């Protein structure tokens, strides 16, 4: 969790059973197969993150499975879990809502996003709602920033939220229904709002402007 | 014929080519400081101690990594070095804690001794310090890991030269942290090793803690006798009672490491 | 002759003509728009003459750091020994404020994987592998059937484009790291180990990814080569001022009534960018504070050096700030400027990779410090210590990380301190 | 038919856990075979 040391627990200890099914054990040779042959732990950050995807996070005998596979020491695998933020080493409710607070989503008003969040599960920054649906964090910069305030929900951006938006994206979440991901406010992508500004013309075909010679 | 010519201050130094900064230095007598690196140990270029300035280069490199270039000047005593240096020790003692007393390394304190060399003589940082959690790794070596430094000196020994890769570091920025990540004891033959290298009190003697301040022991260089590889050692001696053995550096021999069994 | 004044880029001549993803993505509607032309040509023209019209053509790395792009590749123009060679295409787009690089992928996927093949070509490279960040899941998934589509149609892969050169393009993503954005990092990164950038020597075109010659290229560096090629470095140096050539995306962001991303001339005024595409700053130019011209790692510069400068390279050098990655975040007169910096060090304290010592200790102090100065909480000797502090971790660290979190505290204190000072008597009247 | 006022990038919604390991899968038969380093790892 918050600390990056671990202690075994009866839901978390080298003998709590994880294993690969066979349809991810395929999956895993085509990733290993990507890199040059005496380099296969280059593998160990995305059959890592596989590992999570079939187990929804990662309890410390799924990285010794890994560490196994791979045939690289456990501690060179437990050094990428705690280094990158996206392993979850607890686990974590289904809907995973991860709030971007940045200064460019700040100046768009996350907060109102994230106080807005917090009413609605009832629960603060950090916490799992005791449905076990969903966990509220705070992340740094999403890549969106254009389309602030924004957060990500599991695999899906949503955008342009206001407080009514992401109100309504959770419910739909509660009802069993995935809401569609992108821009709330009534833009498509990034293009500015009210107009496109840019390529409103009828883009060139192949062999416009070629140099001569080709 | 393939030596190189370089100079220390303008004194000109001939150097094989691949020759650190560091190590043409060392050729004109002049050590720079250094917490990471370690001639016996893979370089690493993480503790920023031996920064130094070349003349005519705007920025200062790290001298254990960068390889010297023909008709390089290397400024070992210019304003420039030596404002790096007080920048490092700053940044170095920040959140270290305040434990000389209390800590088994003081007196033989490549941070103490350093910091009196190479540092300001007064702090202005005005927050609140880091405090990390203890590590058990077993009956031999004792952790204190808010002294870390986070050098990862014994984690490229361990890799390296004991063969174990049980060390590393987890997590990120300033709570990255040197250690196990599970309950493991770092039981190899050649474990105690981390303590030596340790530059800090980080790493410490378990038997020999509390016990003796390293300018009030004598030295009295001898053998082992553990096995027939004949390591030599110093044993510290303290008003008529052994106290703790150490390594000796026989590069024909044990280099600068001992058994456990030995130490 | 010499055009002084610069911007109203024309649509044709604009490279990312699906920038808002409304034509199809996918390979037919990549190879209507002109990608994919007569690539077979520009492979067989050799790596020589693909390098001269990049080096032509004045590009300049997009990532952030703006190195000679032609110059940067010819490094790897050199006799194979045992080892391959690689070309790592960096999709991790982390900066604050920067996201260009996404619509690229998720739109425009042809142009990138295209733009893989030639600049593979011209390093010599066997493969690409295009590190994009964890979290653009779906825009990898996007990028990942533009790849699909290219191996079938017999573009990418055994025999590229019918040219007898072989290629592949591997995606490898990301698990959340804006320090793997950093070059070497990224190679340790896809090495499977933590992302801690290197030290240089070697460098990557030396020894780079699996100890192999590599080449780091941002995806809008790659995305633009095939174009350049097909149009003439010539056409893409004739925009922008010299030395600052090309067509740029831009992020506006922050208090701007239309926050988009565009495609404008490189040496455009920034007063011009906002106003024509952005709709403005939030309340009218009058109600502008500051602005951050190139991502969070970039100087902000206040509203009098906004009314003239101009955005490129060189011109924002001047105004001691940079370019950067041109993510434009405008800051209105009702932010608190000092939260809003102080936020950004605490991004770069939560994004340091800890591996060395300024930055690992450095950074995290001055986040704690920059927290006093919100609150006001400090004293006024204070501000020239936080200076101190940031030339101690500018230029001390392995990479440029440290460099990027010093930046944004010196731009405030150099451009706000009367701001800083005036919180911090507020703070002893009050409380006293 | 130049339609320049829809979204045409909405295949993203009906992505799910496996797409890009599956598309990853499906591209393992169009790759070129790896080089080698010489060992089974840097351990052997
Ligand atoms: C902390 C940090 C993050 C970076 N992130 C990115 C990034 O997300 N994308 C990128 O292209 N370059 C990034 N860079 C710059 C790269 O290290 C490198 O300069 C760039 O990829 C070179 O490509 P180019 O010459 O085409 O710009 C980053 C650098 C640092 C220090
Ligand atoms: S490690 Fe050195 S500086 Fe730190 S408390 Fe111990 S003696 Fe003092
Ligand atoms: S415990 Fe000692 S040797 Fe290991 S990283 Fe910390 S200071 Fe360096
Ligand atoms: S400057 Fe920061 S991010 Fe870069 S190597 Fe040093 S500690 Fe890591
Ligand atoms: S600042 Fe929130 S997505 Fe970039
Ligand atoms: S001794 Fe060179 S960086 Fe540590
Ligand atoms: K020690």
């Amino acid at each position: 969790g918050a600390l990056f040391v671990h202690r075994d627990t009866p839901e978390n200890n080298p003998e709590t059973p994880f294993d690969f099914t066979p349809e991810n054990y395929k999956r895993i040779e085509a990733i290993v197969k990507n890199y040059p042959e005496g380099h296969k732990a280059a593998a160990v950050l995305p059959v890592l993150d596989l590992a999570q995807r079939q187990n929804g996070w990662l309890p410390i005998s799924a990285m010794n499975k890994v560490a196994e596979i791979l045939q690289v020491p456990p501690m060179r695998v437990y050094e990428v879990a705690t280094f990158y933020t996206m392993y979850n080493r607890k686990p974590v409710g289904k809907y995973h809502i991860q709030v971007c607070t940045t200064t460019p989503c700040m100046l768009r008003n996350s907060d109102s996003i994230l106080e807005a969040i917090q009413k609605k599960l009832g629960i603060k920054v950090g916490e799992t709602t005791p449905d076990k649906l969903f966990t509220l964090i705070e992340v740094e910069c999403l890549g969106a920033c254009v389309n602030a305030p924004m957060v990500q929900i599991n695999d899906n951006y949503y955008e342009d939220l206001t407080p009514k938006d992401i109100e309504e994206i959770i419910d739909e979440l509660k009802a069993g229904k995935i809401p569609k991901p992108g821009p709330r406010s009534g833009r498509f992508s990034c293009e500015p709002a009210g107009g496109l500004t840019s390529l409103t013309e009828p883009p060139k075909g192949p062999g416009f402007g070629v140099q001569a010679g080709l | 014929s393939n030596l190189i010519e370089v100079f220390v201050d303008g004194q000109s130094v001939m150097v094989e080519p691949g020759t650190t900064v560091l190590q043409a230095c060392e050729k004109v007598g002049m050590q720079i400081p250094r917490f990471c690196y370690h001639e016996r140990l893979s370089v690493a270029g993480n503790c920023r101690m031996c920064l130094v300035e070349i003349e005519k280069a705007p920025k200062v490199v790290a001298a254990c990594a960068m390889p010297v270039m023909k008709g390089w000047n290397i400024l070992t005593n210019s304003e420039k070095t030596k404002k790096a240096r007080e920048g490092v020790m700053e940044f170095l003692l920040a959140n270290h804690p305040l434990d000389c007393p209390i800590c088994d390394q003081g007196g033989e304190c490549d941070l103490q001794d350093q910091s009196m060399m190479f540092g300001s003589d007064r702090s202005r940082f005005l927050e609140g310090k880091r405090a990390v959690e203890d590590k058990n790794i077993g009956p031999l070596v004792k952790t204190i890991m808010t002294r870390c430094i986070q050098c990862t000196r014994c984690i490229r020994f361990a890799s390296e030269i004991a063969g174990v890769d049980d060390l590393g570091t987890t997590g990120r920025g300033n709570d990255m942290q040197v250690g196990t990540y599970i309950e493991k004891m770092f039981m190899s033959e050649l474990s105690g090793n981390i303590i030596d290298i340790c530059p800090v009190g980080a790493l410490t003697s378990k038997p020999y803690a509390f016990t003796a301040r390293p300018w009030e022991t004598r030295k009295t260089e001898s053998i082992d006798v553990m096995d027939a590889v004949g390591s030599n050692i110093v044993v510290s001696t303290r008003t008529g009672e052994v106290m703790r053995i150490l390594p000796r550096m026989h590069e024909d021999i044990n280099e600068e490491w001992i058994s456990d069994k030995t130490r | 002759p010499k055009k002084t004044s610069f911007g109203s880029l024309k649509d044709e001549d604009r490279i990312f003509t699906n920038l808002y993803g409304r034509h199809d993505w996918r390979l037919k509607g990549a190879q209507s728009r002109g990608d994919w032309y007569k690539t077979k040509e520009i492979l067989l023209k050799g790596p020589d003459w693909i390098l001269g019209e990049v080096k032509t053509s004045g590009l300049r790395g997009r990532g952030g750091a703006g190195f000679p792009t032609g110059l940067k590749w010819s490094f790897m123009n050199k006799p194979s020994d045992g080892r391959p060679k690689y070309l790592v295409v960096n999709a991790d787009e982390g900066e604050p404020g920067t996201c260009k690089d996404r619509e690229i992928i998720r739109h425009d996927p042809h142009k990138l994987v295209e733009g893989c093949l030639v600049g593979g070509r011209a390093m010599g490279a066997r493969a690409a592998y295009i590190y994009i960040r964890g979290e653009f899941y779906n825009e990898a998934s996007n990028l990942q059937v533009a790849i699909r589509e290219a191996y079938e149609a017999g573009l990418i892969g055994k025999n590229a484009c019918g040219s007898g050169y072989d290629f592949d393009v591997f995606v490898v993503r990301g698990a959340g790291a804006y320090i793997c954005g950093e070059e070497t990092a990224l190679i340790e990164s896809i090495e499977g180990k933590q992302g801690k950038p290197r030290l240089k020597p070697p460098f990557p075109a030396d020894v780079g990814v699996f100890g192999c010659p590599t080449t780091v290229a941002n995806v809008e560096t790659v995305a633009v080569s095939p174009t350049i090629c097909r149009r003439g470095g010539a056409w893409f140096a004739s925009f922008g001022r010299e030395r600052n050539s090309g067509t740029k995306l831009f992020n506006i962001s922050g208090h701007v009534n239309n926050p988009c991303t565009v495609e404008e001339e490189m040496s455009v005024p920034l007063k011009e960018l906002i106003e024509k595409h952005a709709g403005g700053v939030t309340g009218g130019w009058d109600n502008l504070l500051a602005v951050i011209p190139g991502g969070s790692s970039t100087p902000l510069i206040p509203k009098s050096v906004c009314e003239t400068v101009l955005m490129d390279f060189d011109a924002l050098i001047q105004a001691q700030t940079g370019l950067g990655t041109a993510a434009v975040i405008v800051m209105d007169r009702s932010t608190d400027i000092v939260k809003a910096i102080a936020r950004l060090i605490e991004f770069y304290k939560h994004e340091s990779c800890g591996q060395c010592t300024p930055c690992r200790e450095g950074v995290d102090w001055m986040n704690k410090v920059m927290a006093r100065f919100v609150r006001g909480d400090a004293r006024p000797a204070e501000i020239d210590s936080l200076w101190e502090i940031s030339k101690q971790i500018e230029g001390h660290t392995i990479c440029a990380l440290g460099d990027g979190a010093a930046w944004p505290v010196q731009g405030l204190i150099r451009h706000f301190r009367p701001e800083l000072e005036e919180r911090m008597q507020q703070f002893a009247q009050q409380h006293q | 038919p130049f339609d320049n006022t829809t979204y045409k990038n909405l295949q993203h919604h009906d992505y799910s856990t496996y797409t890009f390991l599956d598309l990853n899968l499906d591209l393992s038969k169009f790759r070129m075979p790896q080089p080698s380093s010489g060992r089974e790892s840097p351990r052997h």
